[PDB]
C-alpha cells in the first residue's frame, strides 16, 4: 500500500521478463522486453542476497548501482535502462541487451574464431573509449579484463562488471591495493600502493591489448609473488632508476634475483608483431612499469595506431562467436 | 573525431598549469602519492568542473517549464 | 549551452532529485496526506489520532538531519559521506512521511548507506559499536527500504571541492590576496558543512551555485569577481546572480552557528518534544518497526500459504 512500492511495481510492469538467460552467484538475468515495445528487448538483472555477507548490502550492488547511472549515456558502457525493487524486496537492473557473449569467450575459441589486425584495432578502440569516459567522469573499474567485455548485437564493445569501480579518491584519502585480478592487476597495486590514479586502469587495458594478440593471458600468476616476478621476467625489474620510491611501497617485493632491464618497444616486436611496429608502441606506452610514464586514456586515443592502415573493422563486420 | 564525438571541452573554465593549492603541496612531495602514481591533475580537473559544473542550470524554471 | 551545464543535467541529482520550490511542496504536502489516509483507513479496521502538520514534519526532519549531522561529526566521517548521509535522509522523507517510518532509525541508516555510498563499507557490527547500538540488525532492517526512498540515486555532488576549485582559480589572480583567500575559504567551507544541508539548498540549486552562494556569504567580494571574470571573458550573467542571491538567502537563514538551536534541550522541549510526542500518538502502526517489517517481508517472500503458526 505505499505510494514508493506500487510506483516501482509500475515500473517494473513496464518490461515482461522471459527465459532465464544465466544464473550467477552474484545476479539472476532474465530475457525480457518493453510492454509498450515487444521488438525492444532487455536483459533484467535480478541481484540475489549473498548468505556470505552479513553488512547489508554487498559493495558490487552499490558500487553498480550508482556508477552505471553515472556511466550511461556513451555507446562503450552497459546501459542501466532502469532499476526497480521486486516484491521480494530484491534488487533488479533493466540493462541493454548484448546476446553476443564477451570478448574472452571470442578470444579462447582458438578453433572457431579467426580474427585480425583490424579487429584487434577495432576492439581496442571500443575499451579504450570506455575507459576514457570513465576516467573523464572520475571514475575508475579496476577489473577490467576479457570477460567484462560484453558484446552488442550490433558488435559493439561494452564494458559491463563495475563491482569494483571507485571514484577518484582526493589527496590523502587511502584506496584500496586489493582490486583488479591478478592477472591484469598493475605492479604499484602487487606493491601495495594506496594511492593511484587512472594508470592502474590502463595497465589492465594493456594486459587486455597483449592478450587479443597471443589469445591467451600475458601475465597469469597463481600468486602475487608470481605475478611479481613475471612483471619483472617479461617487461622489467623495477628499481630506484626507473621508478623512483617502489621499494618503499607498503608491499614491494622482489625475488632478489639478477635484474632484468625493462625491454623496449623493438624487445616486445617478436611476439606482439602481428599489431604492427604503431601499435606495438601503443602496447608499450601502456605497459610502463612506473605508473606516472604510463600512458593517458586521452592519450591513447589520440595514438597513431588508430589512423595507421589497416583501418578498423566496421563493427557491423566484426567476427562472433560460433 | 577520435573521442567518437563525445569530447568533454569545458566552455566558462579552463584547466591551465598555474591552477595550485597549498594544501595540495604536503601530498606532492609525499612519497607514496608520486611514487604510487597519484594524479593531482585529475584532482585539479575534477575540481575545476564541478566549480563550474551547472553554473547556468537554473533549476526553478527550467523545471517549471517541464 | 555550455557543455559542462548539459553533463550536470544529466545526473541523476538533477533529474530526480531537483525540483521548484511549489512542485517540492506539493510532494511534501501530497506525501503527508498519503500517510494520514493510509493510516486512517487502516485504523478504522473508533477515535482517529491527531497526525503531523506537513510544517511539523518539515521541522522534525530538519531537526533529525542536524542530529545526523552532530552524528557523523561524533564519527570522525568525511565532509562528502556526512553530505551525502544527510541528502538521503531528506530524499527519503521527502519521498515517505515521518508518520510511516521512525526517524531516529532512518538517520543512522542514512549514515551507513551514505558511507556505503561514498565507497566505505564498513562492519555493521562496527558501525552500530560506535554509534552504541546494540543490535546492528536495526539499522539493516532499513538499509533497502532506503535505497527504495531516494529512487536508487547514490551519485551525489557536493560542493567542497568545488570550492577548493574556486578557490583556486581566484589565487591566479594578481590583486587579490593570500590571507583574505584563506579566511574566506575557511568561513565559506564551515558554511558548506551545515547550511545547505539543513536548508533546502540541494533542491533548487547546483554544486556551483550553492558553492557561489557559501562563497558570497563568506566573501561576497570574492565571489562577485570569480563571477565578473568568468563573464566578461549578457542576460545569463544576471540570472546567474539572482540565482546566487537566492541561495545565498536561502543559506543565511540557517547559518552554522544554528547548530547549538538546533542541540539546544529548551529547544527541544519547547518546539520538538510536543511534535514527537504526538507523532508517537499518529504512527503508523504496522510499518514504524522495521525489523518487523522486514522479518514479515521474508517470510512472505518464502511461506506463501503454508504457514503453521497463525491461530487466527
Ligand atoms: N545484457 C546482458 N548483461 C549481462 N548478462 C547477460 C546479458 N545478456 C545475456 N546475459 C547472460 O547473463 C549471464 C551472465 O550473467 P552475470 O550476471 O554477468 O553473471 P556472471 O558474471 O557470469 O557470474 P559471476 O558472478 O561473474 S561467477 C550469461 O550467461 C549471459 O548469457
Ligand atoms: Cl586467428
Ligand atoms: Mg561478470
Amino acid at each position: 500500500p505505499d505510494p514508493v512500492e506500487q510506483m516501482n511495481e509500475a515500473e517494473k510492469r513496464k518490461y515482461i521478463k522471459g527465459k532465464k538467460l544465466g544464473e550467477g552467484t552474484y545476479a539472476n538475468v532474465y530475457l525480457g522486453h518493453s510492454r509498450d515495445d515487444p521488438n525492444f528487448k532487455v536483459a533484467i538483472k535480478k541481484i540475489k542476497v549473498q548468505a556470505q555477507y552479513k553488512d547489508g548490502m554487498a559493495p558490487d550492488a552499490v558500487r553498480e548501482l550508482k556508477y552505471l547511472r553515472e556511466l550511461r549515456g556513451h555507446p562503450n558502457i552497459i546501459g542501466l535502462i532502469s532499476v526497480f525493487s521486486s516484491k521480494d524486496q530484491n534488487l533488479n537492473l533493466v540493462l541493454e541487451y548484448l546476446p553476443l557473449g564477451d570478448l574472452e569467450m571470442l578470444i579462447r575459441d582458438v578453433e572457431r574464431v579467426r580474427y585480425g589486425a583490424a579487429d584487434i584495432k577495432a576492439w581496442m578502440g571500443m575499451l579504450t573509449r570506455a575507459v576514457w569516459w570513465c576516467h573523464e567522469n572520475f571514475i575508475l573499474h579496476r577489473d577490467i579484463k576479457p570477460n567484462n567485455l560484453l558484446i552488442a548485437a550490433d558488435g559493439e564493445v561494452k564494458l559491463a562488471d563495475f563491482g569494483l569501480a571507485r571514484s577518484f579518491a582526493d589527496p590523502g584519502r587511502r584506496m584500496t591495493a586489493n582490486v583488479i585480478t591478478r592477472w591484469y592487476r598493475p605492479p604499484e597495486l602487487l606493491f601495495g600502493a594506496r594511492h593511484y590514479g587512472g594508470a592502474v586502469d590502463i595497465w589492465s587495458v594493456g594486459m587486455v591489448f597483449a592478450e587479443l594478440i597471443i589469445r591467451s593471458p600475458f601475465l597469469p600468476g597463481n600468486t602475487e609473488m608470481e605475478q611479481i616476478t613475471l612483471i619483472c621476467k617479461h617487461i622489467g625489474t623495477p628499481t630506484e632508476e626507473n621508478w623512483p620510491g617502489v621499494s618503499k611501497l607498503p608491499e614491494w617485493w622482489d625475488p632478489m634475483e639478477e635484474p632484468i632491464p625493462v625491454w623496449g618497444k623493438d624487445a616486445y616486436m617478436a611476439r606482439f608483431g602481428a599489431v604492427g611496429s604503431e601499435g606495438v608502441d601503443l602496447l608499450w606506452r601502456t605497459l610502463q612499469l612506473d605508473p606516472k610514464k604510463r600512458i593517458t586514456a586521452r592519450e591513447m586515443l589520440e595514438h597513431r595506431w588508430w589512423r595507421t592502415d589497416p583501418k578498423p573493422t566496421r563493427k557491423e563486420d566484426l567476427p562472433k562467436k560460433s | 573525431d577520435p573521442f567518437g564525438g563525445m569530447e568533454f571541452v569545458p566552455s566558462r573554465y579552463r584547466v591551465r598549469e598555474e591552477l595550485n593549492h597549498p594544501s595540495l603541496d604536503k601530498y606532492r612531495i609525499d612519497q607514496q602519492h608520486i611514487t604510487g602514481g597519484y594524479s593531482f591533475l585529475d584532482y585539479i580537473s575534477r575540481a575545476m568542473f564541478e566549480a563550474f559544473a551547472g553554473l547556468a542550470v537554473f533549476i526553478e524554471d527550467e523545471k517549471e517549464a517541464g | 549551452i555550455a557543455s559542462e551545464d548539459a553533463r550536470y543535467r544529466q545526473s541523476s541529482q538533477y533529474e530526480l532529485w531537483s525540483f521548484s520550490p511549489s512542485q517540492l511542496a506539493s510532494m511534501r504536502e501530497k506525501t503527508n496526506a498519503a500517510a494520514r489516509a493510509r493510516i486512517t483507513e487502516r485504523l478504522l479496521s473508533p477515535t482517529l489520532p491527531e497526525f503531523l502538520t506537513p510544517a511539523e514534519e518539515l521541522l522534525l526532519v530538519t531537526f533529525y538531519t542536524a542530529e545526523l549531522l552532530r552524528a557523523g561529526d561524533h564519527a570522525d566521517m568525511s565532509d562528502e559521506i556526512k553530505a551525502t548521509a544527510a541528502t538521503f535522509f531528506k530524499r527519503f522523507y521527502i519521498t515517505n512521511s515521518i508518520m510511516t517510518y521512525p526517524p531516529q532509525e532512518m538517520l543512522l541508516v542514512a549514515l551507513f548507506f551514505g558511507c556505503k555510498a561514498e565507497g566505505a563499507f564498513p562492519s555493521i557490527s562496527d558501525f552500530a559499536k560506535t554509534f552504541g547500538r546494540e543490535r546492528p540488525e536495526e539499522i539493516l532492517a532499513g538499509e533497502f527500504l532506503l535505497c527504495q526512498g531516494i529512487r536508487f540515486a547514490l551519485d551525489v555532488k557536493h560542493p567542497f571541492r568545488a570550492l577548493r576549485g574556486a578557490i583556486m582559480e581566484l589565487s591566479t589572480l594578481p590583486d587579490v590576496e593570500p590571507a583574505r583567500l584563506v579566511a574566506a575559504e575557511q568561513r565559506a567551507r564551515e558554511i558548506l558543512r551545515f547550511s545547505p544541508l539543513i536548508t533546502d539548498a540541494y533542491f533548487h540549486f547546483t554544486p556551483s551555485q550553492i558553492m557561489l552562494a557559501a562563497l558570497s556569504l563568506a566573501d561576497r567580494g570574492l565571489a562577485e569577481r570569480l563571477i565578473q571574470d568568468t563573464f566578461h571573458y549578457s542576460h545569463v550573467r544576471d540570472k546567474v546572480l539572482g540565482t546566487i542571491e537566492a541561495c545565498r538567502d536561502m543559506l543565511s537563514k540557517e547559518l552554522p552557528e544554528r547548530r547549538e538551536h538546533w542541540n539546544n534541550k529548551t529547544v527541544y522541549k519547547a518546539q520538538i518534544q510536543p511534535i514527537r510526542k504526538k507523532l508517537n500518538k499518529c504512527r503508523d502502526p504496522d510499518r514504524w518497526n522495521l525489523v518487523e517489517l522486514q522479518r514479515i517481508r521474508r517470510e512472505q517472500a518464502s511461506r506463501k500459504g503454508f504457514d503453521s503458526d497463525d491461530e487466527g
